[PDB]
């Protein structure tokens, strides 16, 4: 019975509630992102949890520019919020320098708003993995926050449930030469690994990022490749 | 509601007597509107068996006349639909359903002898819906047994019929508990398993009779007389062994009588599958357990 | 029992002790009631006197909040009191914004909104008061209203706040409401707050009764209960 | 578990929070059932009222709150963090009817009533209005639409939808329901609405006690159904 | 298919109170209402959903 | 128990005793006693000193020409609910030029009062008012409470062991209303010589009265205007 609450450190140890939400975020959806030669693919898994639900409505894979890619693992209800928060901050950054703004400017920022929140002492933290790409200047990025603030960059990862096992075939699996169709294929397979038995069009939910800009890719080229793709 | 009902049913008495259908058409109606009351305990169900009971007069003038069934299938439309829109959850209002379909096996037992197949069976095939749907009933059990049994009556006995008694058989041993008629009942599939032949089905359905037990008290005799079909369970088709039980059961019924040649054939039957039991341990033995009859040693083939 | 201490937090089992709490607490308050009839709202109060040491015309929790509104208000008196002032203050600015008299349905609306934000936060305590709100239009007839602790606020025809909730409800539902015009309904309160306790747990009461509808022209006033004297010539004939 | 007496929001361990699960049965203290189905070109919702008292009146019982003159929505849980609710979203309705020039379509409007609710659960020191909220509305090249809000923030939208008490039972009822691939003629909806709450419930009762939204891709105003044309329906559907 | 979760002993409480019910009608042949009467009356109780957050 | 330190919390029996302990220190102030005929209000108070050699703690306060306060409590909210009330009384009397009814400004007290009395970070008020003043229709006897009920009466006495006062007020409530300054006066301090234990007596510089009439200003005295006061008397019937 301590730490409670955000203001005082523990007596050896870290941070116990930023490791609480960052035990919700593994306890979330899985999901799965992969930075090739050329584009980035990020991949959800997103169950109803009837058959009566909508899959047009709520949107995993989401944009936030019309070169950046970006997916989350955790829950919506704040995802959306500092999806928000960090669509204003790119269109201040278009305004002040009439560019758009670098995936790395924005994963700094993104980070300092979330540390602010880390601070303390009434907020809780985010219980959202962030997983950031886009292509800026050539080369493609892949950028992972977490909700301590802190950031990273991957060649491909995953977040979620089991994403030991996911991330155990990836260090198999993947490598650092491929092209986006290669990637589309080894990120379906290592959610395929980890996911319910039955994948349809609409359990999964794609996005990719070429050269030429950030895609969302539809029902329609999803159910066409992911029709016993191996 | 009461009163409700009072206005109505003793003011709609009058006009059966006279009038064709047109009233009970102006009566459909009302019934359905004394049943969207239907006052939880005892007023509009008991005000309701009153005018079904009128609605059986209209069925007297009416279901009396031509045999048309039109008129009846639409009392029972809407009857259908005054128990449908009307759930009686066992909230103490069924009694509209009781006398009505008692009144109605009782024109059914009038039909029987004055009515022709077709609107007798159309009666069956609503009240299958009507008992097996509307919360099964003791009597319209009985009257269940009745009239399935004039279903079987209708070509004496066949195959079709054979189902009917093996889809009802064991389906109500279980709802409402009962000790004499239902074996009367549960008797009668032996002949419709003799008439079809099937021995095996026939000790299916002794796998049925033997699930009855505690055959006793019921009346005076009438497992004694029912020990006819005991036997006729496997009196020809009988084996040597399995029939101690059966060829006893021989013996017991002229238990009762003091004749000298129907219980003479239960001595010599009692005393001559002893030649179809092979050797055994119940043989040498229970040939003088029964040994001991004063009426026995008056045999020339019981000596031999 | 926990867990009941904020106005923030929830329960295991999913309420707020503190509005429970605060709701019966005008349980233990003076019995009101009210009822309207076919041309105007009646008001009706249960007030006791502490021993001799009042006045007869102090403290009177029938208020004037506008020219047509007044509360009925039971439970504590001065809370009822800055929630009277709070609501001349919204027909205040409805008055001064379109010119013309409030409807008692946005009335309500914004005291029921403005006792549910003194619900919801952790720095405030729920009120503990339980009011009702009758008026009268020529456009719309007469109206009356109630408000919980909570902040739960919609219509009636009659009501009773206080000990006998039920106990006056019993009695006041076997009236003829529709087909009466008020000054009927006048000695009707009375005879209905004279049921209620006459003698057994305290030893004196005396009555209020308040007065809106078409015989006052709109107007919101108390009756001149003396003219007429319609409870006690007719009090001591409700003894038998 | 706790342990930590949940009495803050902040994160426990094995992960999850206590407060917005607690708040999830706040509608189940309301005591009610509400049913909203989309099948074609209309939209129906249902939901009954709860009167024991005669001397208690019935037009002001309405838990059908006209949003807009296109939007309509009910309520379940507690009334005052409905009623709040509702005008937080007339506010912010008539907020971009200022705004933008133009009638707000109805998945913005859930998703700004949304994120109040989460800037109500990020910050703490606030209650988080247990209550649960079902949207209905027409949209121009989408047709007509059903969505639902959660205390929590999380607005999902979809085709038979059902919040209160009983609606396991509910939608254990649409999802036997909603699989069979017929039209749904909207006389089709209003009979599956009346009979899924008259089988969940299973009360068969008055006219008197439901009320009916509807909204229509013929006039895209939002309307409730009159007693008369109530009783029409239910004897429509009494075989 | 559906996420029940009712670990690997209360499968045969399943088995014992709806075969049992069964034998409340004294059959010893198995319907799918067994199944729906075996999961409404077994840890149907927590349950669902919760399908926020995940 | 644990329930009951602030003023947020509702009791499970719905009785906050923030509020019941703002009452019972109220009821550790001294005696008190306000009294008013058809013409003329009148309250008398008791004064205590800190030792022999000291002066006395005064109790009777003026606050504007037709207004004046009795007090038992606290003194700091005392004086300040006294500056508010000198304020809020030059305040009308700078902008409608008039005096102030006393109904409103007791209500304006009850106002003020109030907020101490609902959020949290504030005290409830000790404090022990007996207002006399005068409107067009006469004077009038209000007190108040820490739980801001105001109430209006003919007669009252708060402060300690102010029982016995209110039990004489009972058997001469019916004689309070016909007489003059002078015989209403002493019914006040023979109600004050029962508010003391019976082995000591009033004496002169422990007592005060404070006067206002229907055309005599608000006016306090210690013990010159006082000695005609004090004689007139006989013995306590022992």
């Amino acid at each position: 019975g301590y730490s409670f609450s955000l203001t005082t450190f523990s007596p050896s140890g870290k941070l116990v509630q930023i490791e609480y939400a960052l035990a919700a975020v593994a306890g979330g959806a899985p999901s799965v992102g992969i930075k090739a030669a050329n584009g980035v693919v990020l991949a959800t898994e997103k169950k109803q949890k009837s058959i009566l639900y909508d899959e047009r409505s709520v949107h995993k894979v989401e944009p936030i520019t019309k070169h950046i890619g970006l997916v989350y693992s955790g829950m919506g209800p704040d995802y959306r919020v500092l999806v928000h928060r960090a669509r204003k901050l790119a269109q201040q950054y278009y305004l002040v320098y009439q560019e758009p703004i670098p995936t790395a400017q924005l994963v700094q920022r993104v980070a300092s708003v979330m540390q602010e929140y880390t601070q303390s002492g009434g907020v809780r933290p985010f219980g959202v993995s962030l997983l950031i790409c886009g292509w800026n200047e050539g080369r493609p990025y892949l950028f992972q926050s977490d909700p301590s603030g802190a950031y990273f960059a991957w060649k491909a990862t995953a977040m979620g449930k089991n994403y030991v096992n996911g991330k155990t075939f990836l260090e198999k699996r993947y490598n650092e030469d491929l092209e986006l169709e290669d990637a589309i294929h080894t990120a379906i397979l290592t959610l395929k690994e980890s996911f319910e038995g039955q994948m349809t069009e609409d359990n999964i939910e794609v996005g990719i990022c070429n050269e030429a800009g950030f895609r969302r890719l539809t029902p329609t080229e999803v159910k066409d490749y992911l029709a016993a793709i191996a | 509601m009461a009163d409700g009902g009072s206005e109505r049913a003793d003011g709609r008495i009058v006009k059966m007597e006279v009038d064709y259908s047109a009233t009970v058409d102006q009566r459909l109606p009302e019934c359905a509107k004394l049943a969207k009351e239907g006052r939880l305990q005892e007023v509009i169900e008991t005000l309701l068996s009153l005018e079904k009971q009128t609605r059986t007069a209209s069925d007297m003038v009416s279901t009396s006349r031509i045999l048309v069934a039109v008129v009846k299938m639409c009392y029972e439309a809407k009857e259908w639909d005054l128990l449908n829109e009307n759930i009686m959850l066992l909230s103490k209002r069924r009694s509209q359903l009781k006398q009505a379909v008692a009144k109605m096996v009782q024109q059914c037992c009038t039909y029987v002898e004055e009515i022709t197949d077709l609107p007798i069976k159309l009666r069956l095939i609503d009240t299958l819906r009507m008992v097996t749907e509307g919360k099964i009933y003791v009597e319209i059990e009985r009257a269940r047994l009745t009239k399935t049994l004039a279903t079987i009556k209708e070509q004496n006995g066949d195959v079709k019929e054979a189902a009917s008694i093996l889809q009802e058989l064991q389906v109500e041993t279980y709802g409402s508990m009962e000790k004499k008629e239902r074996v009367e009942f549960i008797l009668e599939q032996m002949r419709l398993c003799l008439a079809v032949k099937d021995y095996i089905r026939t000790q299916i359905i002794s796998k049925k009779i033997n699930t009855k037990f505690f055959q006793e008290e019921n009346t005076e005799k009438l497992k004694l007389k029912y020990y006819n079909l005991m036997i006729q369970l496997d009196q020809h088709e009988g084996s040597y062994l399995s029939i101690c039980k059966h060829y006893r059961a021989i013996y017991d019924t002229p238990c009762i009588q003091a004749e000298s040649e129907k219980w003479q054939q239960a001595l010599k039957s009692v005393v001559l599958y002893v030649i179809l039991a092979p050797f055994d341990n119940e043989q040498s033995d229970l040939v003088h357990r029964i040994s001991g009859d004063k009426k026995l040693e008056e045999i020339p083939k019981y000596k031999d | 029992t926990g867990y009941d201490l904020s106005a923030s937090t929830f329960s295991p089992d999913g309420r707020v002790f503190q509005v429970e709490y605060a709701m019966k607490a005008v349980e233990n308050s003076s019995t009101a009631i009210g009822i309207r009839c076919k041309d105007g709202v009646v008001f009706g109060v249960e007030k006791l006197v502490l021993s001799k040491l009042y006045e007869e015309g102090s403290n009177k929790r029938l208020f004037n909040v506008d020219r047509h509104v007044g509360m009925a208000v039971a439970g504590l008196l001065a809370d009822a009191r800055s929630l009277a002032d709070i609501a001349r203050e919204e027909a205040s600015n409805f008055r001064s914004n379109f010119g013309y008299n409030i409807p008692l349905k946005h009335l309500a609306d914004r005291v029921a909104m403005y006792v549910h934000a003194y619900t919801l936060y952790s720095a405030v305590r729920p009120f503990g008061c339980s009011f009702m709100l009758g008026s009268y239009s020529v456009n719309d007839g007469a109206q009356l209203y109630m408000i919980d602790p909570s902040g739960v606020s919609y219509g009636y025809w009659g009501c009773a706040i206080g000990k006998a909730r039920q106990a006056a409800k019993t009695e006041i539902e076997k009236l003829q409401m529709k087909e009466m015009t008020c000054r009927d309904i006048v000695k009707e309160v009375a005879k209905i707050i004279y049921i209620v306790h006459d003698e057994v747990k305290d030893k004196a009461f005396e009555l209020e009764l308040s007065w809106v509808g078409e015989l006052t022209n709109g107007r919101h006033e108390i009756v001149p209960k003396d003219i007429r004297e319609e409870a006690e010539k007719y009090a001591k004939e409700s003894l038998k | 578990s706790a342990g930590f007496d949940r009495h803050i929001t902040i994160f426990s361990p094995e992960g999850r929070l206590y407060q917005v699960e607690y708040a999830f049965k706040a509608i189940n203290q309301g005591g009610l059932t509400s049913v909203a189905v989309r099948g074609k070109d209309c939209a129906v919702i249902v939901t009954q009222k709860k009167v024991p008292d005669k001397l208690l009146d019935s037009s002001t019982v309405t838990h059908l709150f006209k949003i807009t003159e296109n939007i309509g929505c009910v309520m379940t849980g507690m009334t005052a963090d409905s009623r709040s609710q509702v005008q937080r979203a007339r506010y912010e309705a008539a907020n971009w009817k200022y705004k933008y020039g133009y009638e707000i379509p109805v998945d913005m409007l859930c998703k700004r009533i949304a994120d109040i609710s989460q800037v109500y659960t990020q910050n703490a020191e606030m209650r988080p209005l247990g209550c649960c909220m079902i949207l209905i509305g027409i949209d121009e090249e989408q047709g007509p639409q059903v969505y639902k809000c959660d205390p929590a923030g999380y607005y999902c939208g979809f085709k038979a939808t059902a919040a209160g008490v009983k609606q396991t039972e509910s939608t254990s009822f649409l999802e036997k329901k909603v699989k069979k691939k017929f039209d749904w003629t909207f006389e089709q909806t209003v009979e599956t609405a009346i009979t899924c709450l008259s089988t969940v419930l299973s009360i068969d009762f008055k006219p008197s006690e439901i009320e009916v939204g509807v909204v229509t891709v013929e006039n895209p105003k939002f309307r409730i159904l009159t007693e008369a044309e109530i009783d029409a329906h239910l004897v429509a559907l009494a075989e | 298919a559906r996420p029940d979760k009712i670990s690997g002993a209360d499968i045969n409480s399943i088995c014992q109170e709806s075969g049992m019910l069964a034998v409340r009608e004294n059959r010893y042949i198995v319907l799918a209402k067994d199944f729906e009467k075996a999961y409404k009356t077994v840890i149907k109780k927590d349950e669902q959903e919760h399908e926020f957050y995940k | 128990n644990q329930y009951d330190n602030d003023v947020t919390v509702w009791s499970p029996q719905g009785r906050i005793h923030q509020i019941e302990y703002a009452m019972e220190a109220v009821k550790q102030g001294s005696a008190t006693v306000g009294l008013k005929s058809k013409t003329h209000a009148v309250l008398v108070a008791l004064k205590r000193a800190q030792s022999e050699l000291a002066a006395h703690q005064k109790k009777i306060l003026h606050v504007d020409n037709h207004i004046g306060i009795s007090i038992a409590g606290l003194t700091a909210d005392a004086r300040l609910l006294c500056n508010f009330m000198r304020q809020e009384c030059l305040d009308s009397r700078f902008v409608f030029d008039r005096p102030l009814p006393v109904s409103r400004l007791v209500s304006l007290i009850g106002s003020k009062t109030q907020i101490p009395t609902q959020r949290y970070g504030r005290r409830p008020y000790g404090v022990g008012l007996l207002i006399a003043g005068y409107d067009d229709m006469g004077p009038h006897i209000f007190q108040t409470c820490p739980s801001a009920n105001y109430f209006d009466c003919r007669a009252m006495s708060i402060g300690a062991r102010s029982q016995s006062a209110r039990t004489y007020l009972e058997r001469h409530m019916s004689e309070f209303m016909e007489c003059n300054l002078n015989e209403l006066v002493k019914h006040g301090l023979r109600a004050l010589r029962e508010t003391l234990p019976a082995e000591q007596d009033l004496t002169t510089k422990n007592v005060s009265i404070g006067i206002v009439g229907k055309d005599l200003e608000f006016t306090i005295y210690d013990d010159d205007d006082v000695s005609p006061f004090l004689e007139g008397l006989e013995e306590r019937p022992q």
